[PDB]
């Protein structure tokens, strides 16, 4: 679980482009203020290997 | 998968007491995957506390907490719970209300979501 | 003396620092908080960031050295890339 990959982002990135802020997803009209809910999801996710 | 997970309990008490924590969970997944809570402490990392299914059928618990930790799971309105009795101060820590999204736990390393930390306090 | 370019100029992820002293070039890409105005003052005493969290990339070469002076610069930046 040591490799991470974005699921969530407001805008696509242009060609050869890296974002690795972590600020705390917003998907409704209401502030997450950093806290995960509703709602507020944590941009990235794992990757499951097995 | 779209899982969402609201724990609810915690806070300060003291040592050799009771209390109760509760794990809820919402949206959609794959099949009628296990819940479980972890707890992790400041500078450390994160411990297997608790495992049961989405049945009451398997219950796991860490050799540490054998036989003292409980864990239900309710009837009607699908909040699992988590009761927690004589309390010690090595019990002073965050837990996290962990999913895994599948029918058989042989382990607990496949964790697909978390949940919000809540802090637990044991002290005089 | 220098250019400190960025975004939304906060943590972030872009602080770039393209500070030039007597010495050489100290071209940057870390990424930090910088204060609130970014002077420096011999002069060889340079206080703009406070934190470098990660950093990318590094730098260093020869520096760019009425009246007697006029410099001309025409920042751009395609596909990533930064040109001079
Ligand atoms: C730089 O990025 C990592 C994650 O990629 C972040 O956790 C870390 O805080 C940043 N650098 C430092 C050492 O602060």
């Amino acid at each position: 679980y040591n490799y991470l990959y974005r699921l969530f982002r407001k805008s696509n990135l242009k060609p050869f482009e890296r974002d690795i802020s972590t600020e705390i997803y917003q998907a409704g009209n209401k502030p997450c203020n950093g806290v995960a809910g509703f709602n507020c999801y944590f941009p990235l996710r794992s990757y499951s290997f097995r | 998968s779209a899982v969402q997970l609201q724990a609810s309990g915690g806070g300060f008490v003291q040592p050799g007491g009771s209390l109760r924590l509760s794990c809820a969970a919402s949206g959609w997944a794959e099949t009628f995957g296990h819940m479980g809570w972890f707890r992790q402490a400041p500078g450390k990392e994160r411990e297997f506390v608790s495992a049961i299914d989405w049945w009451d059928t398997v219950h796991y618990y860490a050799d540490s907490v054998k036989g003292r930790f409980t864990i239900s799971r309710d009837n009607s309105k699908n909040t699992v719970y988590l009761q927690m009795n004589s309390l010690r101060a090595e019990d002073t820590a965050t837990y996290y209300c962990a999913y895994w999204d599948m029918d058989y736990l042989q382990n607990s390393i496949p964790v697909d979501y978390w949940g919000q930390g809540t802090q637990v306090t044991v002290s005089s | 003396r220098g250019w400190i370019f960025g975004t939304t100029l906060d943590s972030k992820t872009q602080s770039l620092l393209i500070v030039n002293n007597a010495t050489n070039v100290v071209i940057k890409v870390c990424e930090f908080q910088f204060c609130n105005d970014p002077f420096l003052d011999m002069e060889s005493e340079f206080r703009v960031y406070s934190s470098a969290n990660n950093c990318t990339f590094e730098y260093v070469s020869q520096p760019f050295l009425n009246f007697k002076n006029l410099r001309e610069f025409v920042f751009k930046n395609i596909d990533g890339y930064f040109k001079i």
